């Protein structure tokens, strides 16, 4: 599902600006 | 009424512009204050929960390292979000108390929200329903329309930003990257999920990048992942510059097609950017349910009211390694941050 997906991706936690 | 808007953002101008020609510094120090825990944090630094001395009041005191700005080139970008910080007024917008500098350190002191990052409160609860999600998004939609009269792009909306206060409302923090552009800028900056294709592409933008990240945010708060995701960055950016969005079956119709008008690569079609400017988005038929003033007014009751104990409760906030204040001896970069 795209929820798998998401949670696959790793970047779930919290994300730093670039 | 329009005309009543219009006076308003003008009047709003007028102080704004007093107090970002004349901005007030070293309004506190240092030995005012007990650390009690670190809340966050960012690009530049973290913030620290303290407590005033005298007053007994809480804080959220956003700590920079001189040294470690400079080593990282964010001499400009530090002294800028104090300015903005000190210079905006608007309710979802927090607020600056006092700062301040050391021989180490600088010290930006904010009103404490204390009910934690919206991100927090999504990832519990998975995803928010769309009455829920359009509480939050009308607040955002009016904190731009403030911001870009001002001609400020904010550039790092993301739910980690948004804090939710007492009453349940939002607080916007850490204006790191926000800049006074009237026409078009240049740097690559922001959080890759919320990046808009214009920034992707190395193009001239403007403040319409800030309502394409309203469009990822809207779709993060109601379905609980971004529209764009991949486990690099650099996949992601080619979803993003794609032009294809996929949205979950239980979106309403009226949320993808504000989502379809919000992430829209093409900048003539993007909403926000028209001739009509921020009423095309107010006026959509998704938020055709919003009071646009009682949300202003804070009059609207919040979906989620977050649970406070009492003076400097951090239950809402997760736990982070705790690190040394040190003040050195030897005043470091003073001429850097003089305008501090
Ligand atoms: N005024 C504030 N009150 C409470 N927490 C804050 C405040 N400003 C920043 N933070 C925390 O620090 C992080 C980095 O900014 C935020 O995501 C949030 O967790
Ligand atoms: O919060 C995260 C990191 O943990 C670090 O704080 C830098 O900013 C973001 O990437």
């Amino acid at each position: 599902t795209t929820y798998a997906d998401f949670i696959a991706s790793g970047r779930t936690g919290r994300r730093s600006a670039i | 009424e329009q005309e009543s808007v219009k006076e308003f953002l003008a009047k709003a101008k007028e102080e704004f512009l007093k107090k970002w020609e004349s901005p007030s510094q070293n309004t506190a120090q240092l030995d005012h204050f007990d650390r009690i825990k670190t809340l966050g944090t960012g690009s530049f630094g973290r913030v620290m929960l303290v407590k005033h001395k005298e007053t007994g009041n809480h804080y959220a005191m956003k700590i920079l390292d001189k040294q470690k700005v400079v080593k990282l080139k964010q001499i400009e970008h530090t002294l800028n979000e104090k300015r903005i910080l000190q210079a905006v007024n608007f309710p979802f917008l927090v607020k600056l108390e006092f700062s301040f500098k050391d021989n180490s350190n600088l010290y930006m002191v904010m009103e404490y929200v204390p009910g934690g990052e919206m991100f927090s409160h999504l990832r519990r609860i998975g995803r928010f329903s769309e009455p829920h999600a359009r509480f939050y998004a009308a607040q955002i939609v009016l904190t731009f329309e403030y911001l870009h009269s001002l001609d400020l792009i904010y550039r790092d909306l993301k739910p980690e930003n948004l804090l939710i206060d007492q009453q349940g409302y939002i607080q916007v923090t850490d204006f790191g990257f926000a800049k006074r552009v009237k026409g078009r800028t240049w740097t690559l900056c922001g959080t890759p999920e919320y990046l808009a294709p214009e920034i992707i592409l190395s193009k001239g933008y403007n403040k319409a990048v800030d309502w394409w990240a309203l469009g990822v945010l809207i779709y993060e708060m109601a379905a609980g992942y971004p529209p764009f995701f991949a486990d690099q960055p650099i996949q992601i950016y080619e979803k993003i510059v794609s032009g294809k969005v996929r949205f979950p079956s239980h979106f309403s119709s009226d949320l993808k097609d504000l989502l379809r008008n919000l992430l829209q690569v093409d900048l003539t079609k993007r909403f926000g950017n028209l001739k009509n400017g921020v009423n095309d988005i107010k006026n959509h038929k998704w938020f055709a349910t919003t009071d646009w003033i009682a949300i202003y007014q804070r009059k609207v009751e919040a979906p989620f009211i977050p649970k406070f104990k009492g003076p400097g409760d951090t239950s809402n906030f997760d736990d982070y390694e705790e690190e040394e204040i040190r003040v050195s001896i030897n005043e470091k970069c003073g001429k850097e941050f003089t305008e501090f």
